[PDB]
């Protein structure tokens, strides 16, 4: 999921 | 941390966290509805990025779960996405600013004429109200908050909430308003966000439709889309 | 003349106009019994809400064709935000009439409808927790029915904030502080939002539910859902 | 229209 990924980076 | 901040403290930061205004690949060398979709569609997807790291630094929203900061954005972006192009759209009446090098008539897509004339629509409104900057990035965040937040962690956001409320109406103050003119300033700018709701649901079903009949999205925007 | 008034008298006004509770035409539900219930009360409600519109002030000084823009926009919110309003003393459960009362599991008659229900029981526990009194939610209402259309407009504007400058006052009068009064303010017109996308979401499913063929709809509720292409 | 009747009566 880009989204979650994202907002960890 | 949020709820430490003054008013005007407020303002600088949610100033400070502004996106960039991201160029259009749009080359005015040649004249279509396929095209100008793939135009649109990849400027939303190159400011997708900007507006997840924009969010991280609206204050409070650090605060919230992992779960909670994809759940608002899922629900909230293609409103971002939306205040964020009338209010580059305001000092360009009955036109709309997606980029600097795109600036479009409602002249030149099935069924985006009707989002057009809403997105046209708001853009005069906040031309009337002349909504300012302070204003505007107050209810960016607004929405961020928002929009997602009725679908303890509720607790907070609300107190985050009432906080920017706080701001807008210290803002208005400033502005010489009178204690009655800033309960109805404020609320005409938070009846907007209703309109702004309603043209991000009508934006979202078009962008279904046209992702059903294949016409060029990237893997974020789908996933987004997906989630509504 | 809507202008003139002053805030008590905007109050007593819109809660002199209030439509009365319908009841249900009352069997465990099924998919197209329970449609057909719903869709038989908000034909009947909306009638009632014609009516209620012409007696919200500043609403007559409106053309025919203002009015009929405002009502075909913001029906469904209006019938929403009074369907949550009845479910407030009903926690848990959606009273959409007195013989009509509904939960959560009665809500997967009808698929699709489960998360309308939850967003409406959200939305009535929000109210429940903020304590909304009954002379907030008329101002509410009629805001949706003045603003919700007003930007597909400047008396509609400065009746829109003879309506806010009630709600401020009833909140003074109940004693909170000018912080308290702008928050709560904010507070109430956020939700909204909420509402909006709730109709929207509804509107949505009515359409398709049309399409289906399930129940047949009356004219007036068709008619109503078209304007929403 | 049906709202046009009921608007006016
Ligand atoms: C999917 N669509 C066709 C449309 C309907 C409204 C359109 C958006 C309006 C707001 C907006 C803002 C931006 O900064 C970039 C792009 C867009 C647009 C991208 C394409 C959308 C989502
Ligand atoms: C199309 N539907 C099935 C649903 C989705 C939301 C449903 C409405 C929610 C609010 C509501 C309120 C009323 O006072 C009466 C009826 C209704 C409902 C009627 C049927 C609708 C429109």
């Amino acid at each position: 999921k880009i989204l979650h990924r994202l907002l960890q980076d | 941390l949020a709820l430490s901040l003054t008013a005007d403290q407020m303002v600088s930061a949610l100033l400070d966290a502004e996106p960039p205004i991201l160029y259009s690949e749009y080359d005015p060398t040649r004249p279509s509805e396929a095209s100008m979709m793939g135009l649109l569609t990849n400027l939303a997807d190159r400011e997708l990025v900007h507006m997840i790291n924009w969010a991280k630094r609206v204050p409070g929203f650090v605060d919230l779960t992992l779960h909670d900061q994809v759940h608002l954005l899922e629900c909230a972006w293609l409103e971002i996405l939306m205040i964020g192009l009338v209010w580059r759209s305001m000092e360009h009446p009955g036109k709309l600013l997606f980029a600097p090098n795109l600036l479009l008539d409602r002249n030149q897509v099935e069924g985006m004429v009707e989002i057009f004339d809403m997105l046209l629509a708001t853009s005069s409104r906040f031309r009337m109200m002349n909504l300012q900057g302070e204003e505007f990035v107050c209810l960016k965040s607004i929405i961020l908050l928002n929009s997602g937040v009725y679908t303890e962690e509720k607790d907070h956001i609300h107190r985050v909430l009432d906080k920017i409320t706080d701001t807008l109406i210290h803002l208005m103050a400033k502005a010489g308003l009178t204690l009655q003119q800033q309960h109805q300033r404020l609320a005409q700018l938070l009846l907007i966000l209703s309109h702004i709701r309603h043209m991000s649901n009508k934006g979202m079903e078009h962008l279904y439709s046209m992702k059903c009949k294949n016409v060029p999205l990237s893997d974020l925007l789908l996933e987004m889309l997906d989630a509504h």
